[PDB]
């Protein structure tokens, strides 16, 4: 339950969302599911300096998916 | 609720980005997919990215091929995202 | 479902099945199962056959876990039942 | 239905995903590709010392480990063909 | 199942985990699942450089829980 | 009991310890069935760089996947 | 008829090579349905040879196995 109402409370909040591979992605949580699939608007792209801006939706594997953070 | 398995079926017919393990990427029309992210994609593009180092320097340079495809099916434990192009 | 019913529907067809270990193979698709391994018949290794280590095999039974790829030609499949399944789908997995 | 129940005390030729060949004989099978071989060798070596290529008899893969089976065209008991050395080793499934 | 751990409920026990780590520790409880609690712990971590020389490689956690889903193989010390 | 104990770290300082070379340490808020886990406030380590990665403020969901060790009370 | 052959295996000696490399050989004393073992009296082993414990009694997990050597009988 406690995770349940996480994921509540973190719809449209700005986050990080580590991959397991380590790539950092960090933007506005459009969506989120129970198996941790993500999507998220505005998304840079981090691992050795900038690697992606994103100009729509990306979409993000919960099984790929190490750790989802709010932003401040 | 809208799921980001909803949202990303509203990109069904459309131009997808998808990276995948192992410094490749696609880009296709999006045909399918399912909750596990196996995808068909129609004419497709897969770029393979890699690494050639200068022997005397280590200085890398980046280089790259293509291969094209009408009809794919890709496994989807080798996809790390999906975006548009 | 999608997937398995897909690769039913292409059973009897000419495919190449590309696989995480950069090894691809020609072939008739035989049969597919609920994990989506495939066997092939009168296989032959494409790109070339630098991959020597089968040559005598002619069916191979292939782990669906170690498929990359599975090219198609446009004209074994209709994209209208496609997008509409998958559409059906996605809706069906999580309600 | 995909099977390995044709290939049942027939000669066979087994990657695993460690991009290992072997020949063996498959005895038994469970429904996750669990393998149970017997007189299995391998193949990257049997050109340099043939006496080394013999690993053993009877051995249990795991299906986790296992990427394919192919099926070989085996006249009778102690006989098949080809060998190879000079191939640019295969790859694992990991990348 | 097939090991119980009330045999072991007590003493230093070695335990292998799936990414690499080695722990060693008292075992203070456990679940069916193979979650445990141990007590005492050491986590050792392996490098290309540290095989034999294991002991350089080490971390003191006091207690812990490890959990069961990672568990590879486990053993007495 | 492992899940007992983890309970009783609810609203106490815990250190995670993925399978990899990296450690999460903050506030444990609760956690699930698999033990996904929801930390406040946190630092994340990488071990063998000798560093800490970032420093997170609010809540993180940390995914049980990777999770190896627990400790409670965090480090030392 | 695999699992079924590691119940009837109860007493063999065996080679368990996992995951990791590493080589255990003991005697086994009983498996599940899902794999796992427990085996008497027991070497541990890197791949390249380094001999590094040796235990009574040894549980594997059925998930980091990557092969079971068994005797030709």
């Amino acid at each position: 339950q406690t995770p349940s109402d996480f994921l509540k409370q973190i719809i449209g909040r700005p986050v990080v969302v580590k991959l397991n591979s380590g790539v950092d992605y960090r933007g506005v949580l459009a969506c989120l599911d129970g198996y941790m699939n993500i999507a998220l608007e505005q998304t840079e792209e981090y691992v050795n300096g900038q690697l992606k801006n994103k100009y729509g939706d990306a979409f993000i594997r919960g099984n790929n998916v190490l750790y989802i953070s709010t932003q401040k | 609720v809208e799921e980001p398995l909803d949202l990303i079926r509203l990109s069904l017919d459309e131009r997808i980005y998808v990276k995948m393990r192992n410094d490749r990427e696609l880009r296709g029309r999006l045909h399918a997919y399912d909750q596990h992210l196996n995808m068909i994609l129609g004419d497709v593009e897969e770029t393979v990215t890699t690494i050639e180092i200068d022997e005397e320097t280590y200085e890398e340079i980046y280089k790259s091929t293509k291969r094209n495809i009408p009809m794919l099916f890709v496994r989807g434990d080798g996809v790390v995202l999906v975006a548009p192009p | 479902m999608l997937f398995y019913s897909f690769f039913k529907s292409l059973v009897g067809k000419d495919v190449v099945v590309e696989l995480k270990n950069d090894l691809s193979i020609c072939g008739t698709l035989h049969s597919v199962d609920q994990y989506l391994n495939i066997k092939l018949t009168d296989i032959s290794v494409t790109d070339p056959e630098k991959y020597p280590h089968m040559l005598s095999v002619k069916n191979c039974f292939i782990r669906g876990s170690v498929v990359r790829y599975v090219q198609l030609p446009a004209d074994e499949v209709d994209t209208q039942l496609l997008q509409d399944a998958a559409r059906k789908e996605a809706l069906q997995q999580k309600q | 239905t995909s099977a390995l129940e044709n290939y049942i005390n027939r000669t066979v030729a087994v990657i695993t995903s460690d991009g290992r060949m072997i020949v063996g004989t498959l005895k038994g099978f469970d429904q996750t590709i669990n393998l149970i071989l017997d007189e299995s060798h391998e193949r990257v070596f049997s050109s340099s010392q043939g006496v080394e290529q013999v690993v053993l008899g009877l051995y249990i893969v795991r299906g986790d480990n296992v990427a394919v089976i192919g099926e070989i065209d085996e006249e009778t008991d102690s006989a098949l063909d080809l060998g190879n050395i000079r191939a640019e080793p295969l790859n694992s499934v990991a990348h | 199942s097939i090991l119980d751990l009330s045999k072991y409920i007590d003493k230093t026990i070695r335990v292998k985990f799936q990414g690499g780590r080695e722990a060693s520790g008292i075992l203070k409880g456990f679940d069916p699942l193979l979650n445990l609690v141990l007590d005492g712990t050491i986590e050792y971590m392996r490098d290309p450089d540290d095989q034999y020389k294991l002991t350089e490689d080490t971390r003191q956690l006091g207690l812990v829980v490890c959990r069961g889903t990672s568990v590879v193989l486990i053993c007495p010390q | 009991l492992p899940l007992e104990l983890v309970d009783k770290c609810i609203g106490s300082r815990i250190h995670i310890v993925m399978k990899s070379d990296k450690e999460i340490v903050g506030t444990l808020l609760g956690f699930d069935d698999f033990v996904n886990m929801v930390l406040e406030d946190v630092t994340e380590f990488e071990i063998t760089p000798e560093g800490r990665r970032i420093t997170k403020l609010d809540q993180i969901l940390l995914n049980g996947n990777n999770i190896t060790m627990l400790v409670p009370g965090g480090e030392g | 008829l695999p699992l079924s052959l590691l119940k009837t295996a109860q007493n063999h000696p065996m080679l368990v090579e996992l995951k990791n490399g590493e080589t255990y050989n003991g005697h086994l004393v009983s498996c599940d349905n899902w794999m796992n073992i427990n085996l008497r009296e027991v070497i541990c082993t890197s791949r390249d040879g380094d001999k590094f414990w040796r235990m009574p009694e040894c549980y594997i997990r059925g998930s980091t196995i990557k092969y079971l050597r068994i005797p030709d009988e």
